[PDB]
């Protein structure tokens, strides 16, 4: 999920 | 104001008292003719003036009302100085602490004490909001931050929002750095006195500083904060921490208010004027250190929740801190709905809504008050936000991440805290929410038809699912799915099993229930015609309580009239024969008369049917009227 998150 | 050695022959300590009042009028109107253009900006014989105060602030004989009025004088007496503040801030130190308690429950209000204390504190907002001052800003604050709703704050908030309306810019920094300076520093005090600081004050300024340059504030401090939520996690080794979970708490809620009220060509524009969050020397084309930084709140919603912790009310209200945060940047800066979901709504199995909330707090409802009862928990309307502008800004995976989530685990897998929480977004949202209630439904009428909600019989959160989910059916239109059926049944044994109330009012409400939930929503019945006649039948001369059951027939009569008895395991030889042998119980009118008013229905239903009892239970009413007719003609 910390592609959801950053962009 | 010239002849200044002359007025000294005054203000003696040995002074008859009525003009010690008197004498305070004529300097108060003084400088409101005057606008302080002598004896005030370094000028005159200020010195002497603004020390005599010392000899005054000392006295011992006093009412409050020589200092009531003394303390009024002081929006002028530091209009505009640089100095002498170290004297003023000694008399009010020693004033404060003599004559005002640590808490306000010491007074009953109406003793005289109490009056007095309350005038002293609207004399200083009078003082304070002509003034326009930091110092006596930052000095009111630590006399309010001491127990949370004790002198009605309601009223001394007021006074924050005028100052911050009418006043400049550069006035409102040095408001905002003094009160931001006191809550920054870690000069050891009390936790809960600590929150207080920022939570009813600072933030109550924030939200009615003027429109420009408030960023001035929040670009000149926000290295502080973000540089403050990176660390001190290895240091949670002593309760003092209390001290610690409250700055990373404040320092959310210093910032969500400024993502509120600002500008989106500042937060999200080719120019980043907030890209302060790095050095922004180089950094100036585009707005994007928001997205670096997020990983802040990430940390706040996703910790995996320590296991023997003794601070879980002030780890659960930080946690949902900065959950309002991510609402805050998000709902502003990332606008896409695939960011709107982003983290804030999709987790790993550290997730969120399960976090948030309290799991022993027994939650109950009160269904008659005297929403922002318990509705006042934390996140509630910012949630309520979200959802509502986005249903402007235009899907079913939104919503599969949560109804199903409280759906699929009926299970103790979420505690009923959860699911309530979860269902209280639905309820205050239907209008908003409409197109998915379809397999909404499912989920939503399960909670109802759950055998606990904390309700002890009917209570107001199920009255609050059985009318959203009556209140879809003209689109929605949910019967026959297989299992809306063996849920109605469970809600409607449930509803007319609890229906009765002790008071006449909310009964009849209860009641109003099941005629629109069969007439306008169900053929999907099973009518609890077991119950009902247990509901009328208990005889008693005196019985009121016989009355429910014939109301209630009425209800499942009136519905354009579904069959009665119909292989219920009761016998029509006895069911009906008490039915009209209710009409006996001639002490009160609905108790018998009722019975009666129901019967006209019966024969007009089994006579239009055609069906055979109507030739007894025509029978069974004339020979009990009979009885009536050689006894009691009237009745």
């Amino acid at each position: 999920v910390d592609d959801l998150l950053d962009m | 104001l010239q002849h200044w050695k002359k007025c000294d022959s005054w203000w003696a300590k040995d002074s008859p008292l009525e003009t010690k009042m008197a004498v305070l009028a004529l300097l108060a109107k003084i400088l409101q003719i005057d606008s302080s253009v002598s004896f005030n900006t370094s000028h005159g014989s200020f010195p002497e003036v603004f020390t005599t105060y010392i000899s005054l602030l000392a006295d011992t004989k006093l009412d409050l009302h020589l200092k009531g009025q003394a303390v009024t004088l002081l929006p002028f007496f530091t209009s505009l100085t640089g100095g002498s503040l170290e004297e003023l801030r000694r008399v009010l130190e020693q004033l404060i602490v003599a004559h005002f308690p640590m808490q306000s429950r010491e007074f009953p209000p109406g003793t005289p004490r109490f009056n007095n204390y309350v005038d002293c504190m609207k004399k200083f907002l009078d003082a304070l909001e002509l003034s326009q001052s930091p110092m006596l800003l930052e000095l009111m604050t630590e006399v309010l931050c001491r127990e949370q709703q004790h002198v009605m704050e309601e009223l001394f908030q007021s006074s924050f929002r005028r100052i911050a309306r009418r006043g400049s810019c550069v006035t409102q920094v040095g408001l905002l750095e003094s009160v931001y300076e006191m809550f920054r520093k870690d000069d050891p005090r009390l936790s809960f006195t600590r929150q207080s600081f920022v939570d009813r004050s600072l933030l109550t300024l924030l939200w009615h500083c003027s429109l420009d340059a408030l960023r001035e504030f929040f670009s000149t401090i926000v290295v502080d904060a973000i540089d403050v939520l990176k660390s001190r996690f290895t240091k949670l080794n002593e309760s003092t921490f209390d001290t610690q979970i409250t700055k990373k708490m404040g320092y959310y809620k210093i910032l969500d208010v400024m993502y509120s009220r600002l500008p989106k060509d500042d937060v999200h524009a080719k120019e980043s004027k907030i890209n302060q969050v790095f050095h922004g020397s180089c950094i100036t084309e585009g707005n994007e250190l928001t997205k670096t930084l997020i990983k802040l709140c990430y940390d706040a919603f996703t910790e995996n929740m320590a296991g023997e912790n003794q601070l879980l009310e002030r780890r659960r209200l930080y946690h949902c801190a900065a959950y309002n945060c991510a609402i805050s940047v998000i709902c502003c800066v990332f606008n896409e709905l695939k960011f709107y979901q982003g983290f804030l709504f999709s987790e790993k199995p550290e997730k969120n809504l399960l976090i948030f909330e309290n799991l022993i707090d027994l939650k109950r409802r009160y269904n008659f008050p005297v929403m922002d009862e318990l509705n006042r928990h934390e996140c509630m309307a910012p949630l309520t936000a979200l959802v509502k502008h986005m249903h402007r800004s235009l899907p079913r995976d939104l919503p599969s991440w949560m109804k199903f989530l409280h759906g699929k685990l009926g299970n103790p897998i979420v505690p009923l805290n959860i699911r309530l929480f979860l269902a209280k977004l639905v309820i205050n949202t239907e209008e908003v929410f409409r197109p998915y209630a379809k397999h909404w439904l499912s989920p939503l009428l399960q909670l109802a038809a759950s055998e606990n909600n904390g309700g002890e019989g009917i209570h107001y959160m199920v009255v609050e699912i059985v009318a959203t989910i009556l209140s879809w059916t003209g689109l929605a239109t949910p019967t026959g799915v297989p299992k809306d059926e063996v849920l109605a049944n469970r809600l409607l044994n449930f509803l007319m099993k609890h229906v009765f109330h002790p008071k006449r009012a909310v009964f009849r409400h209860n009641l109003e229930i099941i005629k629109t939930l069969v007439e306008c929503w169900k053929d999907c019945l099973s009518i609890p015609y077991r119950l009902i006649f247990e509901k009328f039948s208990g005889k008693d001369p005196n019985s009121k309580d016989n009355s429910v059951g014939i109301q209630l027939l009425g209800i499942v009569m009136a519905n354009d009239l579904p069959p009665y008895d119909p292989q219920c395991g009761i016998q029509s030889s006895e069911y009906f024969q008490a039915l009209v042998n209710n009409m006996s119980f001639v002490r009160y009118k609905e108790v018998y008369a009722a019975a009666a008013e129901v019967l006209g229905l019966i024969l007009r239903y089994v006579m239009e049917r055609k069906n055979i009892l109507e030739e007894s239970l025509c029978e069974l009413v004339a020979k009990q009227l009979k009885q009536h007719q050689n006894t009691m003609e009237d009745k």
